[PDB]
């Protein structure tokens, strides 16, 4: 039934120009989760400290994760932080030293409790 | 009609010694390629159809990946076939210091008025040298979504 | 017709004041270029666009430290703002550089800005220099607009509204 | 073109020896453009003002001295006592 000459009448994986509505498919390595935006967005590349979780498609961006020994920092994993050492735990703002009278004996995993910052 | 191009780096995060690929198709972000030009994907070259004085520009955008002092340099080199007499001063170079990691984006531009011949082939080489840690090269990447770009404009056609 | 292009260089400026910048536009004034269909009014510090269309406007801010003492932490920001007299619509609200106590380790702190803008006939364009530096009593004096790699401003007509 | 005197700029395409625009200089002459003048402000004070054949030259305000070949930075004075202070 939707038949109108508009960029509102177009599907994800396309780009469309208001002045002359045509709904062209996204160029390679670009995406569009909403249809009829004037351009497709360039795909994120996950390299080095970052690895892929989700690969790029015409309708969704690639999503990163961090390689072993490192974890994501930021909403869209914009930075990698080294996994916590004993005497720390993973929180919002990343690896943080355990407080007064608290300790974590595990390296790179675990949450700390009160009963050095690494033992007893 | 004006002759203008603004290409964005394609599928590059890592700081390699490589010839960059570029988004040139309409709809590939803000990439633009006017009627007097073409981009050969397989050869990674921008082909200029008409001769004249061209304002060629490069914009390097880098971002830190880690949150260990890491220093060095990153470079974008304009590679012309045939060569334009000036071969030396045809490179955008950014020096990186341990301080540089405090910036979300390290941006630097390069621009040059160059006399180009008909059928001029232009490509961009990425160069980098990073030291200071075992993971030196992984500590910087080409920025996303504010993407490294390359373009030109015909300022004065020949006659 | 002929391509419309300009690349102006910041004229007689070092100190980081809150004023509208002056520009070199005359032929032979460094790398300054001003094509036909463009004018520069020195007294009003404005670039006048003669023909309407889509213009690729760009700004490049180049800063350099003036002091040597690393002991006094200087932080802040410097900005280049595009001023349109016939006015325009903007997607992104100015070129802004953040400076940190260690930025002084760099001989040059460079940053670029570019935007595709629809300009009308007789469009007047000027650039404002903005800065806020703190951390020392001499904050304002610790950074200057770089010399000889000069702060620049320019544009080029990408698509005329009347191309034929 | 290059045979031109200081205070001028000349272009190969149509050789004329044009005098340097208002706030520019050229100590050589043959050059395709004139060089923009340096401005001495803040920590820097003028020694030489700009002319068509020479750039402005900076010095530092009293209490400070130049550092670098072309006085690119200012350093606070220590003492001239030669007592290593
Ligand atoms: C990408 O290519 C560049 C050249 O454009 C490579 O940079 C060069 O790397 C070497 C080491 O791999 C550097 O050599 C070092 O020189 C210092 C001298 O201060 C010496 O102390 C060291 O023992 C070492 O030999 C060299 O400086 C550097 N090039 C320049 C011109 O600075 C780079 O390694 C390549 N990167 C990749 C991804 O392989
Ligand atoms: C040039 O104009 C700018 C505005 O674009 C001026 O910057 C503003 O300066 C004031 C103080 O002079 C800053 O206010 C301070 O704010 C902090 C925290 O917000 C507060 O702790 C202080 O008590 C103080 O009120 C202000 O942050 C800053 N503008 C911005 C971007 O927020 C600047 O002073 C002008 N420079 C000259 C040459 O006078």
């Amino acid at each position: 039934d939707p038949v109108q000459n508009s960029c509102d009448n177009c599907q994800p994986g396309t780009f469309c120009r208001k002045y002359n509505p045509v709904c062209k498919s996204c160029p390679p390595s670009t995406f569009s989760s909403i249809g009829g935006q004037p351009n497709c967005n360039i795909c994120r590349v996950c390299a080095g400290y970052f690895r892929f979780k989700k690969f790029c498609s015409s309708t969704h961006n690639a999503e990163c994760e961090c390689i072993e020994g490192f974890h994501c920092l930021g909403p869209q994993c914009t930075r990698c932080e080294k996994d916590c050492r004993p005497g720390q735990e993973l929180t919002k703002q990343g690896c943080k030293t355990c407080s007064l009278g608290t300790f974590n004996d595990q390296n790179g995993t675990g949450v700390c409790r009160p009963w050095t910052t690494e033992k007893d | 009609s004006p002759v203008f191009a603004k290409l964005l780096a394609k599928n590059q995060a890592s700081l390699c010694n490589t010839t960059l690929n570029w988004h040139s198709q309409d709809g590939a972000g803000s990439s633009y390629l006017s009627q007097g030009l073409r981009y050969e994907e397989d050869k990674k070259e921008l082909v200029v159809d008409s001769p004249g004085l061209y304002y060629v520009f490069l914009e390097l955008k880098l971002s830190p990946t880690f949150t260990h002092k890491v220093q060095g340099w990153v470079s974008l080199v304009l590679q012309a076939k045939p060569q334009v007499d000036d071969f030396d001063n045809l490179a955008l170079t950014v020096e990186l210091f341990p301080c540089s990691m405090e910036n979300k984006l390290v941006d630097r531009s390069w621009s040059q008025l160059l006399l180009l011949k008909a059928g001029h082939r232009l490509s961009v080489g990425l160069r980098a040298y990073l030291h200071g840690a075992q993971d030196a090269y992984r500590d910087w990447e080409l920025s996303y979504p504010n993407t490294t770009s390359f373009g030109l404009f015909l300022v004065k056609p020949d006659n």
